[PDB]
């Protein structure tokens, strides 16, 4: 799945 | 593989927007059993970001754990005013995580829908987030 990030 | 929930309330959504800072964190939550691993949800009111300033960015973050890496699948949703789950995020893919390590949505829902009195996210002044975990 495309829609993730981190900080 | 066991999974878990919680729901976190956040009072004074708007009348307390400034005394939230860049971020602001919540109370920990354990796996459902209490024992070995401890998470937490990180809110971002202004995205702090160019691309998703007019965005609430959440985030899952792993406080505590015992092994090296824990892996998980997250699901993220708004509570309206009758208690129903709406505009819901997540990712089928699983995330490793690491002590201080988080994963979440920078874009996860837009303030102006947030804010907009029709949507009925804001009962009470208070934004009701719910968090799904699934532990592998």
């Amino acid at each position: 799945t495309p829609t993730a990030s981190s900080s | 593989v066991v999974k878990f929930s919680y729901m976190w309330t956040i009072n004074n959504f708007s009348f307390c927007r400034e005394e939230m800072g860049e971020v602001i964190k919540s109370s920990t939550f354990s796996s459902g059993a209490n024992d070995k691993l401890k998470w937490c949800l990180r809110v971002n009111p202004k995205g702090l970001d160019e691309e998703s300033k007019d965005y609430l960015s959440l985030y899952l973050l792993l406080v505590s754990c015992p092994k090296s890496e824990v892996r998980a699948k997250f699901k993220f949703s708004i509570l309206n005013a009758k208690g129903e789950e709406t505009k819901a995020m997540e990712d089928q893919r699983a995330y490793r995580f690491v002590q201080g390590k988080d994963w979440g949505f920078k874009k996860f829902i837009r303030r102006d829908f947030l804010l907009d009195e029709a949507n009925g996210l804001l009962p009470d002044d208070k934004l009701t987030l719910f968090c799904e975990v699934s532990v592998v």
